[PDB]
């Protein structure tokens, strides 16, 4: 056994004195964030389009043109046109008493065109509910046949059918609500907000003011039920060369907005560090931030729903959960968050604390950046706590253990000098130090008897060594943990039954009554631990990889019908099934 | 050609009520707006308020909302304005006035009545 | 209420001068219409539409005008066309009408 070596260190006598440092000042644990506990509802930018009711009036004018030949008939051709309904007729016929009139009259290419059905004397025709289809709005119609001329032989002929038609439509318009499209997919180039009074005529048309009327006190007569409505409106018609539409108008400003709600939180807190506010909901798991001025709600463009839905659903989710153990402190308060959310924030206090230019905001797609900080800061939060009172408790334990160290330098200075320096040195208020050298090949005597006097026999066993090979063997007697004594001063009265493991170069040697039986390793001894086990893995490695629901080619897949893939077949028709290029002369 | 014939009581007692009418002949009572202004010494001219004959449908100014009230006579092509509770400020002419059933830009005081001048004194 | 002040108050005219007579607004109307009153008799109507003219009325007058400012004017003043001229408007509830504006012949 030579894995370890041997040392000798003199008396220690010199000015090398050394003290152990003294206790640490230990960390103050972080004060943790005040929060505010508060009632929020969040608000996005809208996309949505305004939705309203219509009804068209028109004229469905066809004229034909029929060859008669010997055998057969034969279309010439069919014309095929739209005729707006007039003014007079909506009020007085239809709305009047459910009846059209069989004469389409109207302007068409700058000249007044007049149209009988069947090529007939004007009379007043019956308004009757169309064929059902499903997924289509209601609609009523006077005919159901084309008026085709009768056969004269080899003679070109004409005749004309009109029927009225008259259909409920739904109507959409987006921002700045200056035009409207129809279900058809008509286009009217007027505000649906537009009108004669209230102030509503600086809203955009780009007809003639002959085309525009308004009707108070308008009462609706149902075309199947023959119901004359109870309420009153005021009804808009505006006649365009193709159809008359009327709705009814509204005011614009508690009609349209350009947020709307989102998300209610009833449990929104509140927290201010760095300049700014975090705005937490753990309901939803995600942390909105804003400075700390409130945004101003005259700043909005058309924003009158915001304060009436906020106020709504504060006072609901006040009236749910605190009712008994809060009371609202203030108003409600806006703030614009990161990515274009508009909060409206009702603050709470707990009633055990109660001691005493116009513009649009645009939203991201993606809330993943809030929920990334949700769980970020829930994760950091938690482990700057847990790791922080290990620092504590690792501070306060090594000042706790200094007084341990104090009380075993003066049991064995040599281990604990030899322990805190980081070198074996010897030892002996202050402690003072001294470094060993260190030999090898050492030689131990058999005999642990003096034999001088006979009723005595050294403690530990009789060494003899050589600093380097040209030196003389120096006698000694074996130390603590291979230290070599100089001196043979370890003396004690000998007993029976003696049985001794000593420390001697890597392993044990074992004296059996004053006598050298024979040396061991350390693998023989049976080994206990001191140690507290304390198994920490690492937390491993991961990918992650793209993954989505739905491809982006998979949601423009979901339509039913690609008007840029049926344009771009139907215009290669001639390309394809006739020749554009020859001409015969 | 058209015309509206307008006739009622001229003198009148404080804390009473008076019935104005207004005949109209040469056009469809049905179709038009009736109103009723009033014209008190050469001030001004203030709109009380309208009816159609037709719906019944009555828009009136707020000041006379305890002052007047407006009906028709369908059979008999008159309209009517009744005042309550005659003050003596009540004292004017007034008049009667066609307009259309819609509001286009040609609506407009086409046709007005004489003018019944009231006086409520002792 | 929407209101209506109508200058001037009064105005004096020699035969054959062009006046013209304002009509200013609360708030901003659609149109305006004007109308005249000559003493015991009826208002009649003389301007539609704050351009349009009633049947009957001379082709001297015109009008003029959009939002909150109207005019009237005389392109040479006759003996008869001295009287009241009174703007209204319709496009709020009530119906209100101007002050009043006093057309004065000179002799």
């Amino acid at each position: 056994n030579a894995d370890a070596q041997f040392y000798v260190c003199p008396p220690p006598t010199g000015a090398t004195v050394v003290q152990f440092e003294q206790p640490r000042r230990c960390p103050t644990r972080p004060e943790g964030q005040n929060y505010t506990e508060g009632i929020a509802v969040v608000f996005k930018e809208n996309i949505a389009p305004y939705k309203f009711k219509a009804t068209m009036y028109y004229k469905d004018v066809t004229v034909s043109q029929v060859w008669f030949g010997h055998r057969y008939s034969q279309f010439m051709g069919i014309f095929e046109d739209r005729a707006p309904v007039p003014f007079e007729e909506v009020i007085d016929k239809i709305n009047a008493k459910g009846v059209c009139r069989s004469t389409a009259k109207y302007v068409r290419n700058n000249m007044e065109t007049t149209a009988f059905h069947r090529d007939d004397h004007e009379t007043d025709m019956e308004l009757k509910p169309a064929k059902v289809a499903t997924r289509t709005s209601r609609g009523w119609h006077t005919t159901d046949l084309k008026y085709n001329p009768s056969r004269v032989e080899a003679f070109h002929r004409y005749g004309t059918t009109v029927n009225c038609i008259v259909e409920e439509v739904d109507a959409r318009s987006v921002y700045p609500y200056d035009e409207f499209v129809l279900a058809t997919g008509d286009f009217v180039y007027m505000s649906p907000f537009y009108g004669y009074r209230e102030g509503s005529h600086t809203e955009h048309t780009s007809y003639a003011a002959d085309r525009f009327k308004q009707v108070d006190g308008f009462y609706a007569r149902d075309l199947t039920t023959k119901a004359r409505a109870t309420s009153p409106t005021t009804r808009n018609l505006l006649t365009t060369p193709k159809f008359t539409v009327a709705w009814d108008w509204v005011p614009k400003r508690p009609a349209v907005c350009t947020m709307t709600k989102w998300q209610e939180v009833d449990e929104m807190l509140r927290a201010e560090y760095g300049g700014s506010f975090r705005f937490s909901s753990d309901a939803i798991s995600t942390t909105f931030t804003t400075n700390l001025t409130e945004y101003s709600l005259s700043r909005v463009d058309l924003g009158d729903c915001i304060g009436r839905d906020a106020r709504e659903a504060i006072d609901r989710m006040f009236a749910r959960k605190y009712n008994a153990t809060h009371i609202k402190v203030g108003q409600p308060q806006y703030y614009l968050a990161t990515g274009g959310f508009l909060i409206a924030y009702q603050p709470l206090l707990s009633n055990t604390l109660a001691e005493l230019s116009v513009e649009r905001i645009k939203t991201t797609s993606s809330i993943e950046f809030a929920r990334l900080q949700f769980t970020y800061n829930h994760i950091q939060r938690h482990v700057n706590d847990m790791l922080g009172r290990i620092a504590v408790a690792w501070c306060e334990l090594q000042n706790h253990e200094l007084t341990l160290w104090n009380e075993a330098r003066k049991l064995n200075p040599n281990a604990i000098a030899s322990a805190t320096v980081g070198r074996r040195v010897s030892a002996r208020m202050a402690v003072s130090t001294c470094v060993p050298v260190a030999p090898d090949n050492v030689i131990v005597q058999n005999s642990m008897r003096v034999s001088s006097r006979p009723g005595t026999c050294y403690s530990r066993p009789l060494v003899s060594f050589r600093y380097e090979d040209q030196g003389p063997l120096i006698e000694g007697q074996l130390g603590e943990n291979n230290e070599l004594r100089l001196t043979r001063d370890a003396l004690e009265p000998c007993t029976v039954g003696h049985r001794r493991y000593f420390i001697f170069g890597g392993g044990y040697v074992y004296f059996e009554e004053y006598a050298y039986s024979h040396q061991l390793s350390r693998a023989d001894v049976t080994t206990v631990s001191t140690f507290i086990d304390l198994n920490i893995t690492m937390l491993e490695d991961h990918e992650f990889v793209p993954l989505e629901v739905y491809t982006r080619h998979e949601i423009k897949d979901s339509g039913l019908l690609d008007y840029t893939e049926v344009q771009r077949r139907n215009q290669l028709h001639d390309l394809r099934f006739a020749d554009i290029d020859t001409v015969i002369r | 050609e058209v015309q509206l014939q307008q006739s009622g009581p001229e003198l009148v007692k404080p804390g009473a009520s008076v019935k104005i009418s207004c005949k109209a002949s040469g056009y469809t009572f049905a179709d038009y707006t009736m109103h009723w202004v009033k014209q008190s010494h050469g001030k001004s001219l203030e709109w009380i308020g309208y009816i159609n004959p037709y719906s019944l449908f009555i828009d009136s100014n707020q000041k006379f909302k305890n002052k007047a009230t407006l009906t028709v006579d369908n059979s008999s092509y008159t309209a009517y304005m009744e005042l309550r509770s005659l003050t003596s400020e009540d004292s004017a002419v007034y008049y009667c006035a066609r307009f259309p059933p819609y509001y286009g830009f040609d609506s407009h005081f086409d046709y007005w009545g004489q003018g019944t001048a009231l006086t409520v004194s002792s | 209420q929407i209101v209506l002040s109508q200058s001037p108050a009064i105005l004096s005219a020699s035969p054959g001068e062009k006046v013209t007579m304002t009509c200013r607004a609360s708030s901003s109307v659609s149109y305006i219409y004007w109308y005249q009153q000559k003493p015991e008799s009826s208002p009649k109507p003389w301007i539609y539409a704050t351009s349009n003219l009633a049947s009957g009325v001379p082709g001297r007058f015109s009008g003029s005008g959009s939002g909150t400012s109207y005019s009237l004017t005389i392109s040479r003043v006759e003996a008869e066309d001295a009287a009241t001229y009174y703007c209204q408007q319709w496009s709020y509830n009530p119906y209100t009408f101007g002050g009043g504006t006093k057309l004065e012949i000179r002799r």
